RNA sequence: GUUUGACCUCAAAUCAGGUAGGAGUACCCGCUGAAAAGCGGAGGAAAAGAAACCAACCGGGAUUGCCUUAGUAACGGCGAGUGAAGCGGCAAAAGCUCAAAUUUGAAAUCUGGUACGGUGCCCGAGUUGUAAUUUGGAGAGGG
């Protein structure tokens, strides 16, 4: 097909954007993990949180190994994805959008944040939540795999598939197990999408988006969270 | 307001453009019936300095005759056609050398809008109706030759 | 059916016969990209629908209700214009920057002064395909005709730039087109 | 002429199939062979007035849409009328009694849907609300404490109880993430899920309001994220028939993280007695500790257990399953791990 | 220009200290009458907020 | 000027009362949808279910009763054998089996 | 994009609300018309009616009817005979409305439905122009 002459600005633009953005963010990580900090913007990082303009919250990292859940949300407009962040992805398997998953939050897993900030949310979940996430959705590698890692998984210790959601909480034994044995996770989409009522709703959760997403494309962006009890509980 | 440049191009009737618009028009309105309705005035500067306003309760149609006057003959075609209608005054439009084109405008004297609005009440009387059947209109006049 | 014939039978013997060259100034049309972002400008300048107004009147009414009421002074609104008579009016002012002319209207002799209204008085005319889509842009069923005066600081060098388009698009390549007797092709 | 053709009727009627196949389970109207005169009571109905004036609704949307006015379709979503359901609600079951009678299919769709997951046709709010009013019903069942007969199986969870005196039969699928069936179309489990919804609704307003206390019942958020059940709501104020009805008073019991808290959980509450498991634990604020010196019984499904506290005594869960099923208390050492279980056969 | 038929060159004009447009190149296509086509859809190419003229 | 008269007739029809004002409209709204929504007036055992014996007659004649048609396959294949509390298959057949009784009722 | 949607046009309604006929016809208004008849259309009256008028004055001042003008002017095998009008006295007296230039700092207009001739809300009609203001006696804009 004759494609066009303006989505291709419109991606060039973007590109160099997402480029200019996690270049510095590259800048600003690697002086700090490296402890090199004499002109630079800040000295420690911190985190956002929007609750019900709505209150924006905000504080300072602490350096403890946390629980988190990334939802990936779709890119910005008109975006090719860089390779670096397809990267990222493709590790947290974030592919395929309506995608989410489990992780640990530690220094070494922090700086890669503002890598895929533009293209995922966090925040803080609940039991109640994850408990309504693995009754409700997942699904294992096909077929004798499925059954196997679960021998394996056993020889870890672990029985009764509530206590991976005991054990995804309390992360005192082994995560990342349980973490590879939900290797694939998805989520239907809020909005059925085309039709006449329809239609309304994608308008009116573009906007309510536009209002709490924030790209700050400074490296030194406060991350973004999220209320995940509400968002899941409308993705399910 | 754009109404003069109607009335001035109308003016130059055998110019190029309003020959070719008779010629269209024509041969279009004869694909048609004897009479039907237009949607709207094809001359609304004529309808404007002849009583009509763009609102419901104002009735165009289009009258076909054969080449009394052919102008009062065509205004009497609506009235028996339309006797609910009132006729209120019709003018020249088209023309063939088998036919005469014209369009009249009629009132409802029952729709709220003419009822209301003290300027155009005067029709409702039940002494206006069938004004082409007496000779009351425009040409009625005229062929009667009523002036001073 | 009947009608159905009709307009199937129209636009066959108007191309078969010529047209004067005063017609087929229409459906020499915009291009593609130029109407999208003519739209596209427009739809920022979209006028308040009724319903809009009269929220709008309702809430500063409610404002007037208050003791202990606000009184304040707000600047003018920003809106295309599309009444026909209205648009002449702001022509031979002049005060339109722009005028959009749509090609289909039933009475034709409602609009053929138009153009060459706008070409002896210099407005940056323009001949839009399409009174129905005026009519979308504009909260009516058909306009006719769109004209724009007033414009936004934040628009005036996107006006500028579109009216050089429009300038180079329409007024130089169809004007000795504009300048022949168009159709006389049999069907 | 005592059959009429669906499209004939739908002709009439002047409606989507679809629609008048959501009308037909709506009143509950049975037969492409359909009485005359049952159609006849369907000619005036507001219901299907409300229907076509939301097709027009619809194709103005789709109008203003096209148009690109978004505040005018705000306004017309806004300013919509919603049709209720509520009318041949009271019209077609007159006699609460027949209502709690005709609760017991009911029910059972709703805690169906309680399982569902999330999907694009079936809405998050649909389940919100099909978990929220099923957390509600087992709330009230444990507030008298009134069931007597306990099922388990690979097919539910039946469990039978008496409201007024009439006797109910409902079950819950176990929380599991349930492969989606191409095969169904869900078009006719919404209207049942509707209409079961308000049936049940109100069902629960009267049966509330008759035990006298507030219908709309609270819950503390931090209690909900501690656990999403019947647990999560407290009830307000504005003997229990014996021995199923508070059998096991004074009785405290420690569900382990091993053992289904959700069911285990209803019983113990339909018994009167505490529930206390350490998957609550691990995340309540504080506590992570045995506060309650009175905990002298763990329900625990495990071949080998650690501490051995001679002083707790260690069971299976069936004993549970098997003491309401029989009213009364049996000994535990079939029950105690990791012995051979009977089969167990409920009494119906 | 290649979707209009192949083509033997492309080049832009650039600027030497820094990577910044100055907004005009020249192409050449394998066949002249290809080369008019493209001109003549292309004179007067708005495009990006601005108009493209090619000769 | 005219804005302003149909303003002030506004105004005197809100001092009057005939006209709520929106955000009061939006606030008897919000308090009369809770208003509203508030005020109103056995095979089991020949199932076996708990390690019992009978479902031992199920995986002999498995093949005999997955030959049969579909419409005896479903009510032939709810039992299945139970090993123990700790597994539950999944219920495959449940929603299947709802969906077809909510059919019989329609 | 083979989709979807804007319009325009047209149909169909056992969809809602209204409206025409027919009798009579003394008077009135149009069409036709011989040696009047007929047709069409009302009303309590109708028609006409506020100058593209009459006049030549020292000017008058919508229309209508009566007296006079007058059996005069004019017409007519200038034969049969046909046959006015200005003005004046009187009766009664009435003047108004559009269409032509923008409200564009907000179609401000109105039918219909619905809940209580009016008010609210909603469909619509309408910019291919409904409202306000202006009909030459001026009128508009402002200070």
């Amino acid at each position: 097909k004759f494609v066009r002459a303006e989505s291709i600005v419109a991606k060039t633009l973007a590109t160099s954007r997402e480029k200019e953005r996690i270049k510095r963010v590259s800048i600003l990580e690697d002086k700090k993990a490296k402890n090199e900090t004499q002109h630079i913007a800040s000295g420690k990082d911190f985190i956002l949180k929007i609750t019900e303009g709505l209150i924006r919250e905000k504080t300072t990292y602490d350096g403890k190994p946390a629980l988190l859940f990334i939802v990936r949300v779709r890119g910005p407009l008109a975006v090719n994805i860089p390779n670096k962040a397809f990267k990222i992805l493709s590790l947290l398997r974030l592919v395929e959008t309506n995608t989410g998953v489990f992780v640990k939050l530690t220094k070494n897993v922090y700086p890669l944040l503002k890598v895929i900030a533009p293209y995922v949310v966090i925040g803080k979940p609940s039991l109640s939540s994850i408990r309504s996430l693995i009754q409700k959705r997942g699904r294992i590698i096909v077929l004798n795999d499925n059954n196997i890692v679960e021998e394996q998984l056993g020889d870890h210790g672990i029985i009764c598939v509530e206590d991976i959601i005991h054990e995804i909480a309390t992360m005192g034994e082994s995560f990342s197990v349980c973490n590879f044995f939900l290797q694939p996770f998805k989520l239907n989409r809020e909005v059925s999408g085309f039709g006449s009522l329809n239609r309304l709703r994608k308008i009116k959760q573009r906007e309510a988006e536009s209002r709490t997403r924030q790209f700050s494309n400074a490296a030194t962006a406060p991350v973004i969270e999220v209320d995940i009890d509400s968002l899941l509980a409308k993705l399910n | 307001g754009a109404y003069k440049y109607l009335e001035e191009l109308q003016r130059k009737k055998q110019s190029d453009v309003l020959r070719f618009l008779q010629r269209v028009r024509v041969w279009e309105y004869r694909q048609k019936n004897v009479i039907h309705r237009a949607a709207r005035p094809t001359r609304p500067d004529k309808a404007r300095r002849l009583g009509y306003k763009a609102k419901q309760g104002f009735v165009i149609y289009r009258v076909r005759v054969r080449r009394r006057s052919l102008r009062a003959t065509a205004e009497e075609r609506v009235g028996r056609r339309a006797a609910n209608l009132r006729v209120l005054n019709s003018y020249w439009v088209n023309q063939d050398s088998t036919y005469k084109y014209f369009e009249v405008i009629l009132v409802d004297p029952q729709h709220k809008a003419i009822r209301r609005d003290a300027r155009y009440n005067w029709i409702c009387d039940p002494v206006h109706k069938h004004r082409e059947a007496r000779g009351l209109t425009a040409t009625g006049k005229k062929s009667r030759g009523i002036n001073k | 059916p009947e009608y159905v014939r009709v307009q199937r039978q129209k636009k066959i013997l108007s191309i078969r016969l010529k047209v004067p060259p005063t017609i087929a100034q229409f459906q020499y049309t915009l291009d593609r990209n130029t109407a999208a972002e003519t739209f596209k400008l427009f739809n920022k300048y979209r006028p308040e629908t009724a319903a809009e107004k009269k929220e709008r009147l309702t809430k500063e009414a409610a404002a007037v209700a208050e003791g202990k009421s606000k009184q304040d002074a707000s600047p003018k609104p920003y809106a295309v214009k599309y009444g026909l008579n209205h648009v002449v009016a702001l022509i031979e002012n002049k005060k339109a920057k722009l005028v959009l002319i749509a090609n289909d209207v039933d009475p034709i002799e409602l609009v053929v002064f138009l153009p060459a209204l706008c070409k002896k008085m210099g407005v940056p005319y323009a001949i839009v395909k399409g009174k129905a889509r005026l009519g979308t842009l504009v909260n009516q069923k058909t306009s006719a005709v769109a004209a724009l005066t007033e414009v936004r600081a934040e628009d005036e060098a996107a006006l500028a730039k579109l009216v050089s388009t429009i300038d180079a698009n329409f007024a130089d390549k169809y004007d000795e087109v504009k300048k022949h007797w168009g159709g006389g092709i049999l069907g | 002429r005592n059959f009429i053709t669906r499209s004939q009727a739908v002709r009439k009627l002047q409606v989507s199939l679809a629609d008048f196949r959501r009308l037909c389970i709506f009143k509950g109207i049975y037969p492409t062979f359909y009485y005359a005169k049952d159609i006849q009571y369907l000619m005036h109905e507001p219901v299907l007035a409300k229907f076509r004036e939301h097709k027009t609704f619809a194709r103005k949307l789709t109008r203003a849409l096209g148009r690109g006015e978004v505040s005018s379709a705000k306004r017309l979503e806004e300013n919509r009328d919603s049709y209720t359901l509520d009318h041949i609600i009271k019209e077609r079951y007159p006699s609460f009694p027949d209502a709690i009678r005709d609760i017991d299919d009911a029910l059972n769709m709703l805690f169906l849907f309680s399982n569902l997951p999330s999907t694009n046709q079936v809405s998050s709010k649909i389940i919100n609300d099909a978990q929220k009013i099923c957390n509600q019903w087992l709330a009230y069942v444990a507030k008298e404490r009134l069931v007597r007969k306990v099922f388990v199986s690979i097919k539910g969870v039946y469990y039978q109880a008496n409201i007024k005196g009439e006797e109910v039969r409902w079950l819950v699928p176990f929380k599991f993430p349930e492969n989606i069936p191409s095969d169904v179309d869900f078009r006719i489990m919404l209207t049942f899920l509707e209409f079961y919804s308000t049936l049940l609704h109100f069902v629960l307003y009267k049966l509330y309001t008759d035990s006298g206390l507030i219908y709309p019942p609270k819950l503390d958020l931090k209690k909900d994220k501690i656990i999403s059940g019947l647990s999560s709501y407290i009830l307000e104020s504005r003997k229990y028939d014996s021995p199923v009805a508070s059998l096991f008073s004074a009785f405290v019991f420690y569900v382990s993280r091993e053992v289904p808290i959700d069911i285990l959980e209803f019983l113990i509450l339909s018994c009167g007695g505490n529930v206390i498991s350490e998957a609550a634990m691990d995340q309540i604020e504080n506590k992570k500790d045995i506060d309650m010196s009175k905990v002298t019984h763990q329900i625990v499904d495990r071949p080998v257990l650690k501490n051995k506290v001679a002083g707790r005594t260690y069971i299976q869960p069936q004993w549970i399953f098997d003491c309401i099923n029989k009213g009364e208390l049996v000994p535990a050492n079939k029950y105690l791990p990791g012995e051979a279980l009977p089969p167990h056969l409920s009494p119906w | 220009f290649a979707q209009f038929g192949d083509l033997k060159e492309v080049r832009l004009a650039r600027n030497k200290k820094t990577g910044n447009s100055r907004h005009y190149g020249f192409l050449e296509f394998v066949n002249k009458e290809d080369a008019m086509i493209a001109q003549e859809s292309m004179n007067n190419y708005l495009l990006m907020g601005h108009l493209l003229q090619v000769r | 000027k005219n804005e302003a008269k149909r303003v002030m007739k506004i105004v005197r029809a809100i001092r009057e009362g005939r006209i709520i004002p929106p955000k009061k409209l939006k606030e008897m709204k919000e308090k009369e949808k809770i208003e509203n929504y508030q005020y109103d007036l056995p095979p089991t055992n020949e199932e076996s279910y708990n390690p019992p014996e009978e479902y031992l007659l199920s995986p002999e004649e498995k093949e005999a009763w997955e030959n049969t048609e579909y419409s005896e396959r479903e009510r032939n294949f709810i039992p299945q054998k139970y090993s123990a509390l700790r597994k539950v298959p999944g219920y495959g057949e449940s929603i299947r089996e709802r969906f077809e009784r909510s059919l019989d009722l329609y």
